[PDB]
RNA sequence: GAGCUACCUAAAAACAAUUUUAUGAAUCAACUCGUCUAUGUGGCAAAAUAGUGAGAAGAUUUUUAGGUAGAGGUGAAAAGCCU
């Protein structure tokens, strides 16, 4: 579960996240009628003075049986037009993203490992 | 003293007669219940065919518990187990006496002891020739669907794929506050709040100088009759008379419930396929399989699901 | 004689019939798919058919950190670390999309819960995906691995030092000073282990259940 | 081969038997004192009428 | 909501509850007949039953010894449990304790009281409630019915 | 909050003489067959029980005198004998408590 | 009316352990004080309790007996204190 003011780990190779900076990114908005964010839910980060959209690809909170619980809250940065900012994702991504209602094929293409 | 005194069944019985009476009372339960096992050969009332707009009887069952269940699509459905237990038709009224447009049938389940019951209830059952039942309930039945009193009912009265409605008394929560009874937010923990955390706020406005009737206040929570609508029947166990009903049912385990066809608009006349008066095992037209399933259900002992 | 835990009923006011009905269904699935004997701490490989694809299969290998549940809903959790990312999947034994369960390495650990492996160093959580199975001896007792793991800095998921967890697999000496160990012992309830009305004896229940399971065979 | 516990009174109870058992506890700290100054100090440190 | 909970709240807390019951159990083992409040005697009856089970396990059992050591504060009772009480109850499968209600305490608190004892003790027999004889009018009629029913198949 | 008006005896008389506040009559009182004293049906007789406990205290007094000190509980069964009775073969190797009085009629 | 309290006179007391040094220095008890919050509000108490805090070899704290008295006394001034 991601909320407002949560601390997030960018799991791309994009410069926006990749570059080591003393502050992690923090969530400013969750794009849902429910304030909570789960796998496949977009969020608006505040990353290095910039406001950037992102997608949740994993979280530490338990989900339904047969789905993977991660140890960190993982997020990918997406451009305003919706194209991913980064070109590669080396961390495993759950396969549930494929069937959730939304646009996730672009992210899946960039992800080599699926869990 | 020449005054009122209290007695109970065991007060005057000796050690030997204590066991004898127990065996005798249980003996009577056996003979009485086997007399009614054959309704169709005991002057059954005429069996009318189904016509649109008919409402048939329902059953009283005991709540065994819950278990998981799966469909051929791989989805998991939590299901509740309801056991039809000593369910008999008890009384019939006609449309006129019930004062409704429709007639009424009173059913009863879960035979109980006879030792701490009022004389009135015992006489009611002695006339009907049945051991006493734990609970009575009333079902609205059309004239074509009337069934003679003393007729047993069984879980096979329902079939997988039909939707049903269950009504039972909810779990009691005792006297409760306003947060747990109606989900009121309450007041902050710190920052100066003095002796007000879970309290109701302002009851009402200053103008009306009273409290409106129906204002939500602390009180006794639970133990109320509630009904769940549109629960699917996934499977029926004919040997043990078990019904698998989708989702949750009001009440605690071992609580008696009322099961009848669903009254929701969609399933208005779905009882065409089901046994219209009731399911008679004495008729023995065809012997049912021990387990009845719904087509989507994935039965155990089947090959593992491979969504090829 | 290893009786799988899910068969043991929990105490309560539920009828025995509800359990008998479930056992028959549980035995039916076991005939179609064989569920191997395993304990918490043993490494398992589970092959499951993915419902998001066309019956294609997926494989996940990890150490069984937790076992819980009764009846046909029993579950077991198992963890691994993939490209330096820990993941835990809570599998359901009787889910009809578990193609196969293979006990890569059968063993027992000092504790019946290994949730603390979340706070241990990553080495104790990482297991090779491609590892081949190790041999087993049927007419023998399962080995008990007495490894004591080393923890990372103190802020942990839970207070594992506290006496209610009763963890015996962590090197508390390295990570905690004796002052902390003494302080943590202020939450100790010595009477719990010595009150006889809190113990659930399942010996007779296990004996009867074991006979039924063999009889069905 | 049963290790029955020794049949002695409790140390902390509020009884005469339990007090006489707390008396041997300090009396044993004199027996085990190496120097005679410690023995006399222990035997005389507590002032009573 | 206290649905399903099988313990009374006694004493100053959970630990205090055990110690209060522990003293009652120690008295029961020594004396074999004790008077206490009905609620407390009812709470201690369960431990009285299970303690005898541990004694049955045997002297050499280490788990029995540790449990017996905890519950019997007077250690002279440990031989009594293993060598007196347990041999007495070898035949029985349960129901070692007999608990009955006695008049209310005449001490201005009017507590509800009970006498709890182990079966088979040496003390004078308690005045138990004795059922009626078969010679009574009601019993004979029931006895008459029994003879006919058995004899005629 | 303080009363705005004094409450009348007619209002008070309805409150404190309501049936909910009255003492309920008991139907469970009966006689003890042996002593002829009153008892409730589900509780023991307080007169017959008084006989037993007074005898029990006497026996427990004698046990203490025999032991002579704390922590002297025997590891063998106990038995009580009255004047004019001698241990039987089954009574061998059991602590014997001796009472001056004759065997009570109820005690067997 | 100074057995409370303000100030004073005379005769007496108390301050462990640790580090600095050679001290209105440091950490922190006993002791003195009363910062912040909660409880309490005819209360245990006509100003307390429970926590949390400030000082703690000094302009320190405490004990005993004496002194100053209302147009006055005392005051590291709060128009404080003087039962
Ligand atoms: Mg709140
Ligand atoms: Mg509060
Ligand atoms: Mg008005
Ligand atoms: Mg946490
Ligand atoms: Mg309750
Ligand atoms: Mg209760
Ligand atoms: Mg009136
Ligand atoms: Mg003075
Ligand atoms: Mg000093
Ligand atoms: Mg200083
Ligand atoms: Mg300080
Ligand atoms: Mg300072
Ligand atoms: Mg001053
Ligand atoms: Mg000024
Ligand atoms: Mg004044
Ligand atoms: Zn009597």
């Amino acid at each position: 579960a991601v909320q407002k003011m949560t601390r997030v780990r960018v799991v791309d190779n994009s410069a926006l996240g990749s570059t080591p900076y003393h502050r992690p990114p923090r969530c400013i908005h969750v794009y849902n009628k429910s304030g909570v964010g789960k796998v496949g839910d977009q969020i608006l980060l505040a990353i290095r003075g910039q406001k950037k959209k992102a997608l949740i690809v994993g979280h530490r909170m338990p989900g339904s049986r047969m789905t993977p619980k991660f140890d960190s809250n993982n997020v990918v940065l997406i451009e305003d037009n919706g194209n991913p900012v980064g070109t590669r994702i080396k961390i495993p991504i759950p396969t549930s993203l494929r069937r959730r209602e939304g646009e996730y094929s672009k992210v899946l293409a960039i992800a080599q490992n699926f869990v | 003293l020449h005054s009122k005194s209290s007695t109970w069944w065991d007060e005057h019985l000796s050690e030997e007669n204590l066991s004898f009476v127990k065996q005798l009372v249980s003996d009577e339960n056996k003979t009485q219940l086997t007399s009614k096992l054959n309704p169709l050969k005991d002057e059954p009332w005429p069996l009318h065919p189904w016509e649109p707009g008919s409402f048939r009887v329902g059953l009283i069952a005991l709540k065994l518990g819950m278990m998981p269940l799966w469909t051929k699509d791989g989805q998991k459905h939590a299901v509740t187990l309801l056991q039809v237990q000593d369910c008999h038709v008890l009384k019939y009224t006609p449309k006129e006496d019930h004062n409704g447009k429709i007639a009424a049938l009173t059913v009863g389940g879960k035979t109980v002891s006879r030792f701490y019951k009022p004389d009135s209830r015992l006489e009611f059952y002695r006339d009907l020739g049945l051991p006493p039942k734990q609970i009575h309930k009333i079902f609205h039945v059309t004239d074509n669907a009337v069934i003679k009193p003393g007729t047993p009912l069984y879980a096979a009265h329902f079939r997988p794929g039909q939707y049903v409605d269950v009504t039972a008394k909810t779990i009691g929560k005792g006297f409760q506050g306003v947060m747990k009874r109606w989900g009121f937010k309450g007041q902050p923990a710190s920052h100066g709040q003095t002796k007000t955390h879970r309290r109701p706020g302002a009851i009402s406005t200053g103008d009306i100088a009273r409290v409106w009737p129906g204002t939500k206040m602390p009180g006794r929570m639970g133990n109320q009759n509630r009904t769940v609508y549109g629960l699917k029947v996934w499977r029926v166990n004919t040997k043990h008379n078990i019904i698998y009903v989708n989702g949750s049912v009001p009440g605690h385990k071992n609580c008696l419930v009322k099961i009848k066809d669903s009254t929701l608009p969609a399933y208005k006349d779905s009882c065409k396929n089901l046994p219209f008066p009731t399911y008679f095992p004495d008729g023995d037209e065809e012997e049912l399989p021990e387990d009845l399933f719904d087509e989507s259900v994935w039965q155990p002992s089947e090959p593992s699901i491979t969504f090829a | 004689r290893f009786l799988s835990p899910e068969f043991i009923p929990p105490r309560g006011r539920t009828n025995p019939l509800k359990f008998k009905i479930e056992r028959k269904d549980m035995l039916d699935r076991r005939k179609v798919l064989p569920i191997p004997e395993f304990y918490v701490g043993s490494i398992l490989r589970v092959t499951t058919a993915d419902p998001y694809a066309s019956g294609k299969t997926s494989q996940f290998l990890g150490i069984c950190i937790k076992r819980s549940g009764n009846g046909l809903g029993a579950t077991f959790t198992l963890r691994n670390t993939i490209e330096g990312q820990g993941v835990e999947i809570c599998f359901e034994l009787y889910n009809p999309r578990i193609q196969e369960i293979q006990v890569v390495k059968l063993e027992k650990r000092l504790d019946d819960n290994l949730l603390y492996l979340r706070d241990a160093l990553p080495e104790y959580s990482t297991f090779d995906v491609n590892m081949k199975p190790v041999p087993q001896e049927a007419c023998q007792e399962v080995p008990v691995n007495k490894l004591k793991v080393k923890m990372k800095p103190k802020p942990w998921s839970k207070r594992w030092e506290r006496p209610n967890f009763n963890i015996k697999g962590i090197r508390f000496d390295l990570a905690l000073t004796e002052e902390q160990m003494k302080e943590a012992q202020k939450w100790n309830k010595p009477w719990i282990e010595f009150d006889m009305m809190r113990e659930y004896d399942t010996s007779k229940i296990e004996a009867a259940l074991w006979e039924e399971i063999e009889a069905s065979k | 081969v049963a290790r029955y516990p020794p049949i002695v009174a409790s140390m902390t109870a509020d009884s005469k038997a339990a007090r006489q058992r707390r008396v041997q506890r300090w009396q044993a700290t004199v027996h085990a004192a190496p120097s005679v100054d410690e023995k006399i100090r222990i035997l005389t440190k507590m002032q009573f009428k | 909501i206290s649905h399903g909970r099988v313990y009374r709240r006694l004493g100053l807390g959970p630990e205090s509850r055990i110690h209060l019951l522990r003293n009652l159990l120690t008295g029961l083992v020594r004396h074999e007949r004790i008077e206490a409040t009905w609620a407390r005697a009812d709470e201690m009856r369960g431990y009285a039953e299970k303690l005898i089970d541990y004694g049955k396990l045997g002297d050499t059992n280490e788990r029995a010894m540790r449990m017996a050591d905890f519950w019997l504060t007077e250690k002279d009772l440990i031989p009594k449990l293993f060598k007196v009480l347990a041999p007495r109850f070898q035949g029985q499968n349960g129901n070692y304790t007999r608990m009955l209600q006695i008049p209310n305490r005449k001490e201005q608190d009017r507590a509800k009281m009970a006498v709890i004892e182990y079966k088979g003790n040496y003390l004078p027999p308690l005045p138990l409630p004795h059922r009626d004889s078969n010679l009574t009018l009601l019993n004979q009629l029931l006895l008459g019915l029994q003879q006919d029913l058995h004899h005629n198949q | 909050a303080a009363p705005k008006n004094r409450r009348t005896i007619e209002v008070n008389r309805c409150r404190r003489r309501n049936p909910q506040k009255l003492i309920k009559i008991k139907n469970n009182i009966d006689i003890c067959p042996e002593c002829g004293h009153l008892k409730q049906k589900h509780v023991l007789c307080g007169y017959c029980y008084e006989k037993v406990r007074q005898e029990t205290t006497k026996i427990r007094q004698q046990i203490g005198a025999q032991e002579g000190g704390p922590f002297r509980a025997p590891s063998v069964e106990t038995m009580v004998l009255y004047t004019g009775e001698k241990p039987s073969e089954k009574d061998q190797g059991k602590r014997i408590v001796e009472r001056n009085i004759k065997r009570p009629s109820w005690f067997t």
